């Protein structure tokens, strides 16, 4: 239950304004003042009031009572509504906060199943490198294989080829040298073209 | 050769301190088989034996040469290791299934009490007991500190 | 013709070589089994005048899975 934000609206710290109020229909503004004025006369012309050394002590008192609150009732209620303020505060800024760490709590709880979501790259990678290494070594195969029986027909092409060079060398060179082993018609020929010559 | 194409960083978050080694082979592994399959081409170039029939003077052993080769059956490896992989990671997919029904256990359970801290009374029509069961921690210790004013002097 | 006889005649003389795997050599042999070592040596050492048989290895492979 939120308490009310005024009180009950008194005079002079001692006549709620419900008694003046309450005076207005039949007496007027002036009908309370009257009253106290004639209570007051009342009490002093037939002692009931007595005067004596208690008015003086009372006078004293009331005047330094009027004076307290007049001068440190405005510093009192300023302290009174920073001491609520504060409270206030406080508390407002533990709710913030709690709040605060409860999302923050739920946020990284999403962003661990997003991680858990993210989990199936390692399996992936390991898939990936099987086939990789499985067709690696296919292709790793077949150049063998390729590259071996074309090594042999080539071995066999090499081996004919350098044979045959061999042996036209040996056959050219041996047909000059056994040439040489084998002409008057040369020697009047040779004149025959020297005359030629021209 | 249809390929799981891969994060590298995302393949970093998913793995443990204990492993850390294991992926970084994985990935080093993964880096050779790509450039070693760059660096080959796919069906070797079969050489037309023409250049091998008409300059082979030799008897008729070119024709076996290209008969056991357009025979021969070149072993295919088979997997024998894709297959436990998937195994493991049906296993993998059950423990986390089963902790993401648990984080959302979790999350449930924060967004009620986020609702309940949500809609808390205004602190000025609040008594002592609403905030000792809002925040419990502000509850005086009448256990340990049974006389007034239930807690250390020095806490005032 | 000192050249053309050389040319018909001799070439004639290397056609009449119906026995003559070399044409007459007599020789030619002595640095042809050198030749012909270094040759197949530098392409190869077992016999290449056979089919090669195939041996193939296979992949190794480890413990993968989360330990």
């Amino acid at each position: 239950p939120p308490l009310p934000e005024y009180g009950g609206k008194v005079r002079y710290g001692l006549i709620p304004e419900e008694f003046f109020q309450f005076l207005y229909p039949k007496t007027g503004v002036t009908g309370p003042y009257v009253l106290g004025t004639g209570l007051i006369l009342y009490a002093l012309s037939k002692e009931i009031y007595v005067i004596s050394a208690e008015t003086f002590t009372a006078l004293s008192v009331l005047g330094v009572m009027v004076y307290g609150i007049k001068k440190y009732g405005p510093f009192v209620a300023d302290f009174a509504d920073k001491l609520n303020e504060q409270k206030l505060a406080q508390l407002e800024e533990a709710k913030q906060a709690s709040i605060q760490h409860i999302q923050n709590a739920i946020d990284t709880e999403k962003s661990q199943q997003a991680l858990v979501q993210k989990r199936h790259y390692l399996f992936d990678v390991q898939r990936n490198n099987i086939a990789m290494a499985l067709e690696v070594t296919y292709r790793e195969r077949l150049y063998r294989v390729y590259k071996e029986v074309k090594n042999r027909l080539d071995y066999h092409i090499s081996v004919q080829n350098m044979m045959r060079r061999k042996e036209q060398e040996h056959m050219i060179n041996w047909v000059e040298k056994h040439v040489v082993q084998s002409t008057i018609a040369k020697c009047i020929a040779d004149l025959k073209l020297l005359a030629k010559k021209a | 050769l249809a390929l799981k194409t891969i994060d590298w960083v995302a393949f970093a978050e998913i793995i443990p301190q204990n492993q850390k080694a294991i992926a970084s082979s994985l990935k080093s592994w993964n880096e050779t088989l790509t450039s070693r399959l760059a660096a080959l081409p796919e069906n070797p170039p079969a050489i037309d034996w023409a250049y091998y029939k008409a300059n082979v003077a030799k008897a008729g052993l070119v024709d076996d040469f290209e008969k056991k080769f357009n025979a021969l059956k070149v072993p295919v490896p088979e997997d024998k290791y894709t297959a436990q992989v998937d195994a493991e990671e049906k296993e993998d997919v059950k423990s986390c299934a089963e902790w993401v029904s648990l984080s959302k256990a979790r999350i449930v359970e924060y967004e009620k009490e986020m609702e309940k801290m949500k809609n808390l009374i205004p602190f000025d029509q609040m008594t002592i007991e609403d905030l000792n069961e809002a925040f419990p921690e502000t509850k005086l210790d009448k256990k340990k500190y049974p006389y007034w004013p239930h807690q250390p002097i020095e806490n005032l | 013709q000192k050249l053309f006889v050389d040319k018909i005649r001799e070439y004639k003389s290397k056609r009449q070589t119906s026995g003559g795997p070399v044409d007459a050599s007599s020789e030619y042999q002595q640095e042809l089994e050198r030749e012909l070592f270094k040759l197949k040596q530098m392409f190869g050492n077992a016999d290449m005048n056979t089919f090669p048989t195939f041996k193939f290895e296979d992949p190794k492979f480890e413990v993968i899975e989360k330990p």
